[PDB]
């Protein structure tokens, strides 16, 4: 029911994209997905109908050739929490932890990079006992990923001067083909595959240092004592399935006794006469 | 160099290998038909006597003769201010006995004036014999490729060289490599198209390896050298 | 062969004898048993004639009820265990009761009722939870091998009868009560002009109204799942499956 959704929740806008509200009032569809998530204060701009902000590039894409709306509502900050947890896998597999940030603080994706299975953050410490300029720590990465790629190499003078790959940071590198980091921009459905990581600050177990993760911010999402959240709206199939309406034609009306009213009651039609009368003969299923 | 193609027969005609010992080991451009401009670093004390040098004109594949058809080097003038160790000015003039007529694929190419103004992501050429991958032998045919010129300022970072450019060094090339110059590929042309005719302005003078990664070739800037020149063409005659 | 798709293949057997069981105590209409309210309809005092589906007076019944414990059957899922739903069955079930750390636990069998038991055919399935039956007729995905495991003293298997990584499109979901203490249980199953109709009862002769479904087509067959347990046998407590 449209009527009590927009009751229970403190709803500030709403606009559909490629649909008309007029026909939602009254339809039948196959199924709907619903998207929630927090919305950023400074923020709050990219989430239009097209733009290339940080949020529609790492976060979340917003389609648009598909019959969609946008529910924007606002929530009491009393007893409430938001999560902040990363969905990459790669990233926790070398053991990441949290952003450990305070409350009511969410946290925003802008720069995010994909990499395959064969990625170790780590050197090879056999290879690197021969540097003496810029010696980048090294330890034992775990079988099934190659060791970070270094070489050895004199310019005019310096024997022990090794070069490596993800330089000076994955975010801005001057030679991104050389590092196995890749920017990665997210797809309809689809998360981040991981953040970048200061390879300068990995490596015991290849352990990178909690603030190597570089490409991600945060900022509060507090206005007027309430805290703003987004929900999305997609049809999948129209006059069609089963999730149809229920105040289309059928308000939960009022009984009307003393004049005769037509009769559509559980399938039986005729006009008569109301009168209460206390009844006690009637089951549960009569 | 690595990365490029075959140089076809077509007009580049200032390109000249000089051959000692019946072996080419360094190369050079010509200006003029009396002057051979060259590196500096391959006219040590152990590579002296001058007379012992041939060069060679309008040879792609490097086999046409055999102790013969060449020009023999009258003299040799070097940088008087030169460094083995930073190397630092590194440009050397072979003078030929012979006046070299201009003929078909013979054209020199004229010096760059003052006040080029050239722009910072210009487009260059570079061409001569050398490796093809790495630590390879000296490559038959002539082959070319293309290469960007890069800032002086980002040149002298601390991860790629560590503020060791000259103000008379130049850098040009990619830094995400696969397109440099390998050992062997002395001297070398490194001109551009501007105003419907090519100046040379480069001379490869060292590098470190090829087709690595924050390691571009190093250029002989030729701007502050150009009063240089004219001093010993003039002293000559 | 129930379904199209293959549910597992282990341990599977080729053939047995199955004989059916025919019962004495015939129906007796005399105080109530075989008949069935109204839909939704008081009646006072008064004496009606309906005309509706009811069982011919001195009828025999059939067992159904199939128990395994490892190994399955072929010929459990072919005639004449896969009988035909011409106008339609009156079923008499009991809930067998388990005691666990004196603990009361009851489960019966699932009855499948559907046309070709297809994926663009509709299915209704009626399968108890410890006292809560859940009647739902969607577009399920039927398999070969259809069973289904208990929850008290479980087996060694694991119940998987239809296999859907969506929901599919449904008709029909609501989920009743019963008294779980009961003996026996009876339920009337008919269909009439496109219409399918349900009833239910845990005691008394009579039978109550379940609900009124709209289908459009004209179902025939029905099936009987098998319930896959290990306190069923003669060494566990004495105790048998009827229906
Ligand atoms: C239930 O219905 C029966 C059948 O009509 C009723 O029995 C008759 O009721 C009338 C009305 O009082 C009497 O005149 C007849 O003598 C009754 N006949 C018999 C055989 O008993 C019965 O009274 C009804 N019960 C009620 C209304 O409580
Ligand atoms: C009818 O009862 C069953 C059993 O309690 C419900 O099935 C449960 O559904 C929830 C929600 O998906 C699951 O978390 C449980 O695991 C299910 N239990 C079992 C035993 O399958 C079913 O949802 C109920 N139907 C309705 C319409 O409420
Ligand atoms: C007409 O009859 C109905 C039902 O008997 C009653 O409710 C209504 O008050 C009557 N109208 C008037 C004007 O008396
Ligand atoms: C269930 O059956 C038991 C035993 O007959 C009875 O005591 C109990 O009242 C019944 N419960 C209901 C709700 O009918």
């Amino acid at each position: 029911n449209l009527s009590t959704l927009l009751r229970l929740v403190h709803v500030d806008s709403f606009s559909c994209n490629n649909l008309d509200k007029s026909k939602i009032f009254g339809s039948c569809f196959n199924s709907i997905t619903v998207d929630k998530f927090a919305i950023p204060n400074r923020r709050r701009d990219d989430l239009q109908l097209g733009s290339s902000g940080f949020l529609q590039s790492s976060n979340y894409k917003i389609d648009i050739s598909s019959s969609s709306c946008q529910l924007y509502y606002s929530l009491p900050l009393v007893n409430v929490t938001i999560n902040n947890f990363n969905p990459s896998s790669w990233n926790r597999r070398y053991g990441f932890g949290s952003f450990n940030l305070s409350s009511y603080d969410v946290v925003y994706s802008d720069h995010c990079f994909s990499v395959n299975s064969d990625f170790c953050p780590c050197a090879d410490p056999s290879v690197v006992n021969s540097c003496a300029k810029s010696k980048p720590p090294s330890a034992i990465c775990p079988a099934g990923t190659k060791y970070r790629h270094c070489d050895l190499d004199t310019t005019l003078y310096v024997k022990n001067w090794c070069r490596c790959s993800c330089l000076p940071d994955p975010i801005s590198t001057y030679s991104p083909n050389t590092c196995p980091q890749k920017k990665v921009v997210v797809g309809i459905g689809e998360h981040c595959p991981g953040l970048g990581i200061n390879e300068e600050k990995c490596g015991s177990s290849c352990f990178c240092s909690p603030d190597a993760f570089l490409g991600w911010s945060f900022d509060s999402c507090i206005s007027n004592n309430r805290c703003n959240i987004f929900s999305n709206f997609i049809f999948n199939g129209i006059n069609s399935g089963t999730t149809c309406s229920n105040d289309l034609l059928y308000s939960n009306t009022e009984i009307s006794t003393g004049v005769c009213v037509n009769y559509d009651l559980y399938g039986i039609t005729g006009q008569g006469i109301f009168k209460e009368v206390s009844a006690a003969y009637y089951n549960n299923w009569q | 160099i690595v990365g490029g193609e075959s140089a076809l027969p077509g007009a580049w005609p200032w390109q000249v290998s000089l051959h000692v010992q019946n072996v080419h080991v360094c190369g050079g451009s010509i200006i003029t038909p009396e002057w051979i401009v060259t590196a500096a670093h391959c006219v040590e004390k152990p590579l002296n006597n001058p007379w012992h040098w041939t060069a060679f004109a309008g040879i792609l594949r490097q086999s046409f003769m055999f102790y013969g058809a060449g020009y023999q080097v009258e003299k040799v003038i070097s940088h008087p201010n030169y460094d083995s160790k930073t190397k630092n000015n590194d440009i050397a003039l072979m003078k030929l006995q012979k006046p070299l007529t201009f003929n078909d694929l013979v054209k020199p190419v004229c010096l760059p004036n003052p006040g080029m103004m050239l722009q910072p992501e210009q487009l260059c050429w570079i061409s001569g014999w050398g490796a093809t991958e790495e630590k390879g032998k000296t490559s038959e045919v002539l082959n070319a490729a293309k290469v960007l010129l890069i800032e002086t300022q980002r040149c002298n970072s601390r991860y790629v060289y560590d503020n060791l450019i000259t103000p008379a060094m130049i850098c040009a090339g990619f830094l995400q490599g696969n397109v440099d110059s390998c050992q062997g590929d002395s001297g070398g042309p490194l001109v551009t198209s501007k105003n419907n005719i090519w100046w040379l302005i480069g001379d490869t003078s060292w590098g470190s390896g090829c087709a690595k990664a924050y390691r571009p070739g190093v250029y002989g800037n030729v701007m502050v050298f150009t009063d240089w020149i004219y001093r010993q063409m003039r002293a000559d005659g | 062969v129930i379904g199209d798709f293959n549910c597992t293949n282990s341990f599977i057997n080729d053939y047995n004898k199955t004989i059916p069981r025919i019962s004495e105590d015939v129906v007796d209409v005399s105080l109530g048993l075989g008949t069935y309210y109204v839909l939704n309809r008081v009646y006072l005092n008064t004496t009606l004639l309906f005309t509706g589906y009811f069982p011919k007076s001195g009828a025999n019944f059939r067992d159904l009820a199939l128990k395994g414990s490892i190994y399955l059957s072929t010929l459990w899922y072919k005639p004449p265990f896969l009988s035909d739903f011409n106008n339609g069955i009156f079923s008499k079930v009991k809930n067998t009761k388990l005691y666990v750390n004196n603990t009361l636990y009851s489960e019966f069998s699932t009855i499948v009722i559907g046309s070709v038991f297809v994926n663009t055919s509709y299915t209704i399935v009626v399968q108890p939870h410890n006292g809560i039956l859940e009647i739902t007729a969607c577009q399920y995905t039927m398999c070969e091998y259809p069973h289904t495991v208990c929850k008290s003293k479980g087996s060694i298997r694991n119940e998987s009868w239809h296999i859907d990584s969506s929901e599919p499109l449904c008709l029909f979901k609501k989920n009743f009560t019963y008294n779980v203490s009961a003996d026996w249980l009876y339920f009337h199953f008919y269909q009439e002009r496109g219409v399918f109709y349900a009833y239910y009862a845990d005691v008394g002769m009579p039978t109550t109204f379940l609900f009124s479904l709209y289908l459009g087509t004209i179902l025939s067959h029905y099936y009987v799942m098998p319930l896959t347990c290990n306190a069923i046998s003669s060494n566990t407590d004495n105790e048998t499956l009827e229906y």
